């Protein structure tokens, strides 16, 4: 998707 | 009074231009001040060399990390991870300054720059400063980026502190 995580990143 | 900062960005070393930041410290407080000094640099460590591994054009500039001892990531100046300070400013549009996170209060020292209104992360981000001068910088970067993130040229903050 469109996310802005700092080790698991996602869809 | 906000403070300003100042990135001298590069393209595959090559300086393009510079981009500053009104950090909104009169909001969240300890926020602005953890990138504050890890734009200067004052606590021998910081932004200076580090780069926009992530860029999503329509999106975002992800950025901010940095290998350091005990852990990976990037730290902010408070520790290896810091609490989510308030959630009062939103993703209202491009320019947004705000940190990436892991979850709930494991903000450190990355962060992104927005290039849209990006109000679905509203209440999970928290908002702390805004493109002031130099849009045109994150415009050109943004290009460099591709829907899965990876950058086609390496993106780097060649320099960086406070005006």
């Amino acid at each position: 998707x469109l996310l802005v995580t700092a080790g698991l990143v996602l869809a | 009074v906000n403070p300003t900062v100042f990135f001298d960005i590069a393209v595959d070393g090559e300086p393009l231009g510079r981009v500053s930041f009104e950090l909104f410290a009169d909001k969240v407080p300890k926020t602005a001040e953890n990138f504050r000094a890890l734009s200067t640099g004052e606590k021998g460590f910081g932004y200076k060399g580090s780069c926009f591994h992530r860029i999503i054009p329509g999106f975002m500039c992800q950025g901010g990390n940095f290998t350091h001892h005990n852990g990976t990531g990037g730290k902010s100046i408070y520790g290896e991870k810091f609490e989510d300070e308030n959630f009062i400013l939103k993703h209202t549009g491009p320019g947004i300054l705000s940190m990436a996170n892991a979850g709930p209060n494991t903000n450190g020292s990355q962060f992104f720059i927005c290039t849209a209104k990006t109000e679905w992360l509203d209440g999970k981000h928290v908002v702390f400063g805004k493109v002031k001068e130099g849009m045109n910088i994150v415009e050109a970067m943004e290009r460099f980026g591709s829907r899965n993130g990876k950058t086609s040229k390496k993106i780097t903050i060649a320099d960086c502190g406070q005006l």
